[PDB]
RNA sequence: AGCCAGGAUGUUGGCUUAGAAGCAGCCAUCAUUUAAAGAAAGCGUAAUAGCUCACUGGUCGAGUCGGCCUGCGCGGAAGAU
């Protein structure tokens, strides 16, 4: 919703310097500041949105009249971008099978496992115009704990095996650790996200990449402000792995006879060094 | 316009045109080496 | 043989693949694939043993063409290539060390002679004359 | 002089009306009238147009030095014309031509459309290009100049109102 | 004085070569062709590509140019019922 704001440039500019490929499917409707529709060409809809409201409407209507070619010369790049993705659409595109909204995606989002297209989206984010569109797609183009290869532990030094663990509960348990800030209250915090596996309340989780023992305390979920305490972690969510002694960058919050991660890459170098000095000398005690 | 008694002819391409009397030194990249007075 | 467009003879020494920064902006001019210029000029550079520059000029053509002309090494470099030291001319009139005789400087105007029409052999010999005087070279038949 | 040894070729297709020292010349698609100085004495001698400057105003080799190159740009100005292209470099900046009004997408809290005067057929092939047309030489450069006074070229950026043919010198920041 | 107009080209011009590569600066300060070119004036610049001065080589086809002396003129020149 500003001035110099064109979708078609900034994807066609992607093609240019990133030298990606990617093939959009949200456009535009409106000349920046009238603007109510954003064009979604798969199900060939416009979304009406909120007068000013900060979320009433969702009404779904035509394509209008004032983009009834642009549209018509957008959507024949979409169904192209299936006959390309796998071979079975190559034989349909050109026998005039109906490309419908359901088929299309079945092939494209076997096409984010590799990533050779990103799906893009015009709209405000402040405006309230686009935020109720931006959602549908998470759950159909960018993927699942479960749809992913899952936690894949190698081993110790023995051999190279990586072993694809399973996404379910039916496993030995496994999270990482990181984003492990502190307070006040208890000193260390985690932001850590379990993969797969239930862990209860109360457990001696280790962190077997550096030989230490540490036990599982009261584990605290946030709306990321306030303390709301999780006991029972299940598969997916993320919470504060509470009341770690000693804890890196990365290791294995991991129970015994499992399997286990070694994995730390890309260390940083922080560059600037500047040297702070105290202001009283009982300061330099603390 | 800086202004100052003596209009020197400074910059290697320095046009001088008297306008309304009072000279004025007319450079082209150099806004610097324009006086108005002398 | 060109005109206003382009015409700039810079290159040195060989034995160095990578254009050597302020060699680059002469192969900078009209767009060159630089490892064109890197490969056309290598199957006659095994034929010398590397370490005087070598001459080359660049001269350009409309669409994304080129073309450079190939010579011998100048007489100024073949001075003090024999002489051992690469740079002599510290004070030119107050210097009397090195000699080499007319013998030596017109068998290196062969290869001029049979690379270029001009520099000719007698013109060239007061100027290999005067590249030794401000040197700070003698010369003595 | 050279001003003297310079006399101007009137084709056909641009008639002269002499009532002495006003001349209105009815041209191809206007009329570029000039009531010149009593400096000048004007005659369309054959085809080729001869002037002359009067005694007492020995000065009228100026005078009329003006004329000289006044009316040979007024017969070619009436004809075939004076293409003045703008090139606009702002960030959210367009132009777009209605009638005979310019919008000016200038960074301001309000719109600016100034309507532009006759001896004007302004074109805008985009919203960084503008074209004008006209035939006085004068109002080919008035109405542009007003524009890019609006928005001077900013040397820090390069940002500005500029002509098609002219080259800013924008400078570097060089401190923060 | 302008439009075409080559900026004929030996060379990297050293030093000290990291670039001080005609364009940072000290000593030389020759010129292969001299109907047009200096081992050189600034900008582009770490260096150069870009743009010129150099001779205007070809067109206009007549006057033109830089200083010395005086007659006068302009600026310099802003004050308080």
């Amino acid at each position: 919703d500003r001035m110099g704001a064109n979708f078609l440039k900034v994807v066609n500019q992607i093609k240019t310097r990133l030298g990606a490929n990617p093939v959009p499917l949200q456009l535009a409707i409106g000349a920046e500041e009238h603007f109510t529709g954003v064009v979604d060409l798969v199900k060939m809809k416009a979304i009406n949105w909120n007068d000013a409201d900060q979320g009433v409407t969702f009404e779904y209507e035509d394509i209008p009249a004032d983009m009834v070619e642009l549209a018509n010369e957008w959507h024949q790049n979409l169904i192209e971008s299936a006959a390309e993705a796998s071979e079975e659409l190559m034989e349909k595109y050109l026998g005039g099978e109906e490309l419908t909204e359901a088929e299309i995606k079945g092939a494209l989002r076997q096409r984010v496992l590799n990533n050779e297209i990103i799906l893009v989206t015009c709209g405000s984010a402040f405006k309230n115009k686009g935020v109720q569109a931006m959602l549908d797609a998470v759950i159909d183009y960018l993927p699942s704990p479960v749809d992913v290869p899952a936690i894949n532990g190698i081993l110790d030094d023995g051999k190279d095996t990586p072993a694809e663990r399973h996404a379910s509960d039916d496993e030995p348990f496994s999270a990482l650790a990181f984003k492990i800030a502190t307070d006040p209250f208890v000193g260390n915090l985690t932001f850590f996200r379990v993969y797969s596996g239930v862990v209860n309340s109360g457990d001696t989780v280790l962190n077997s990449v550096k030989a230490a023992r540490e036990r599982f305390g009261r584990i605290v979920q946030m709306h990321a402000n306030k303390r709301e305490e999780i006991k029972e972690v299940r598969a997916g969510d993320i919470a504060a792995a509470i009341g770690l002694k000693d804890v890196t960058t990365g290791d294995t919050l991991c129970d015994p006879d499992a399997p286990i991660i070694l994995e730390r890459m890309e260390f940083p170098e922080p560059v600037i060094s500047i040297a702070v000095e105290p202001k009283t000398k009982a300061d330099q005690e603390k | 316009m800086k202004v100052r008694a003596s209009v020197k002819k400074l910059c290697r391409n320095c046009k001088i045109v008297k306008r309304d009397g009072v000279i004025r030194v007319i450079c082209s990249a150099e806004p610097k080496h324009k006086q108005r007075q002398g | 043989a060109k005109k206003v467009q382009a015409y700039v003879k810079l290159q040195v020494a060989a034995g160095m693949a990578n254009p050597s920064p302020p060699v680059g902006p002469a192969l900078g001019q009209q767009g060159v694939n630089i490892m064109e210029f890197c490969k056309a000029f290598n199957a006659k550079t095994d034929s010398i043993e590397k370490g005087l520059p070598i001459p080359v000029v660049i001269t350009v053509y409309a669409d994304r063409s080129f073309t450079f002309v190939t010579k011998t090494p100048p007489a100024a470099v073949l001075l003090k290539k024999a002489a051992g030291i690469k740079s002599g001319s510290g004070k030119p009139n107050k210097d009397k060390v090195g000699k080499i005789s007319r013998a030596q400087l017109q068998e290196i105007a062969q290869t001029k002679a049979a690379d270029m029409t001009g520099a000719d052999i007698e013109a060239m010999t007061r100027s290999i004359e005067g590249t030794a005087r401000s040197m700070g070279l003698v010369v003595e038949d | 002089s050279r001003v003297a040894k310079a006399p101007v070729v009137v084709p056909a297709g641009v008639d002269v009306k002499i009532n002495g020292q006003v001349i209105t010349i009815k041209g191809k698609n206007g009329e570029l009238t000039r009531t010149l100085n009593d400096a000048v004495e004007v005659k369309h001698a054959d085809n080729t147009l001869t002037f002359g400057p009067r005694d007492g105003y020995a000065d009228g080799w100026a005078q009329a030095g003006t004329a000289r190159a006044l009316l040979n740009s007024m017969v070619i100005g009436v004809t075939e014309g004076f293409t003045k292209k703008l090139q606009l470099v702002g960030v959210g900046y367009r132009a777009a031509v209605k009638g005979n009004v310019i919008n000016l997408s200038l960074g301001f809290s309000h719109p600016v459309d100034h309507q532009l005067p006759a001896g004007i057929t302004a074109e805008c092939p985009t919203q960084t290009e503008i074209v004008l047309k006209g035939a006085d030489k004068q109002v080919i450069g008035q109405v542009a100049a007003d524009l890019r006074a609006y928005r001077r070229p900013e040397p820090y950026k390069g940002k500005g109102v500029r002509y098609a043919d002219e080259v800013v010198r924008t400078k570097e920041a060089k401190k923060k």
